[PDB]
């Protein structure tokens, strides 16, 4: 998961 | 500028995010967005013009912020949908299984359904807990943007999820998408903000  | 959910803004002339929702606090105008979009006092621009600065944020743990605006900004109870909009009516939270849409400057307006609550995202910067998951796609630049039902109930602001090597999760099936939002009501409650409705 990664921030957008 | 017209403050509308889903539209682009830049932070320090260096990164791009999406507006969540127009809010007020007494005489101060604002918009809510995600916490990773900026630190306190970073400068927000829309259309190349300074609109305000980050007032407060929590990230990681949570992933929330608000931007306090100059008085010249025009607050609208709206979330961008292509060349139209959805009116923001309220903030009643939708159930798992319910249809929901999101709006942001990379992927535009996307719809899908709510597929989990209370999800932790293990971002490199830190875990962010309590997020709601939907299967609408999203990509980098969408963060901060509105999640809202077609009936105009504002749900939250985009946090992140399983972006692929191309920067989005639009190129995988909806059953594999984890598109995560920070719930709106706890943001309004921590900061004492009122959602602008029509």
């Amino acid at each position: 998961a990664a921030p957008x | 500028a017209n403050i509308v959910g889903g539209i682009e803004y830049s932070i320090n002339n260096a990164s791009l995010c999406s507006v969540g929702f127009s809010v007020t606090r007494g005489a101060t105008k604002g918009f809510v967005t995600a916490g990773h979009c900026g630190t306190v006092n970073a400068t927000a621009r829309i259309g190349g013009a300074v609109v305000g600065t980050f007032a407060a944020r929590v990230f990681p743990g949570n992933d929330r912020a608000w931007v306090s605006l100059t008085s010249a900004q025009t607050l609208l109870p709206r979330v961008a949908n292509g060349s139209s909009f959805v009116t923001v009516r309220g903030s009643t939270e939708a159930a798992v299984g319910a249809a929901v849409c999101r709006s942001g400057r990379t992927t535009g307006y996307q719809c899908g359904t709510i597929t989990a609550k209370n999800v932790t995202a293990n971002y490199a910067e830190g875990a962010v807990r309590g997020l709601t998951q939907g299967n609408a796609c999203m990509g980098r630049g969408d963060s901060g943007g509105s999640w809202i039902t077609s009936a105009g109930q504002a749900q939250g602001v985009m946090s992140g999820g399983n972006v692929q090597s191309n920067g989005n999760n639009c190129g995988i099936p909806a059953s594999q998408r984890s598109s995560l939002f920070e719930r709106l009501q706890p943001i309004l409650s921590q900061y004492g903000l009122s959602l602008v409705t029509g």
